[PDB]
């Protein structure tokens, strides 16, 4: 029931999972 | 930002969708 | 969320992310 | 089952959630 | 000759590797 | 560097490594 | 548990098999 | 596009770099 | 342990886990 | 070799261990 | 414009990306 | 070594090529 940390390549794997064909941006400096 | 929301802090998969196009 | 095409270890990765601290069962057909 | 469905067809995150503990 | 730490998605990748078709459970709260 | 055959999440992994702190855009065809 | 045995401590691939079905 | 090229053919790291911010 | 079907980077992941601190050589056919 | 065998056929962890240093 | 840390399985994923068919060695004790 | 250059310190993808065969 609480969330974990997602960092680096694990974070962009998660973005790919949730966004897929929609595409995404990974902009860590923002 | 994404790193601060999800790596430094924690976020849900729903919040991750904020970064989809 | 988008639908998924997941084989092999990629399905395991997805279960990990969906389930978080709940954990999960991985049960392939034999 | 879910392992086979996700690979030969497609599956949703909501279907996957049924395999959480 | 000594082992390393396996955590998070790396731990379930390892479970998938060693268990495969047998299936496994990942239950971090146990 | 060598040329690459990258599908699915493996392309995301490669973008992560190439781009580093610059981040990147993942834009599949729809 | 698995986390305590293998993440917090260390375990072998043989010990990981304890969590197979 | 690049996503499709890298999967159906091959692509280089230099081509990928064009997608960095 | 179970037998493995490993292509691409998944074989590298498996070698990493099997070998641990011993490290390994990755030597594809050319 | 092992890279090709594991992908076109199957291979064991014991076969892989022969590639450790 | 500066680099990140690459460790463990992420390091050998990076080696696979840059070396591919050339092969590589991962020898952490060296 | 590789760990000291790239994990403990940081390295570029160009430096990683030092470990190719
Ligand atoms: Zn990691
Ligand atoms: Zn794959």
């Amino acid at each position: 029931f609480v969330n974990q940390h997602l960092c680096g390549s694990h974070l962009v794997e998660a973005l790919y999972l949730v966004c897929g064909e929609r595409g995404f941006f990974y902009t860590p400096k923002t | 930002g994404i790193v601060e929301q999800c790596c430094t802090s924690i976020c849900s998969l729903y919040q991750l969708e904020n970064y989809c196009n």
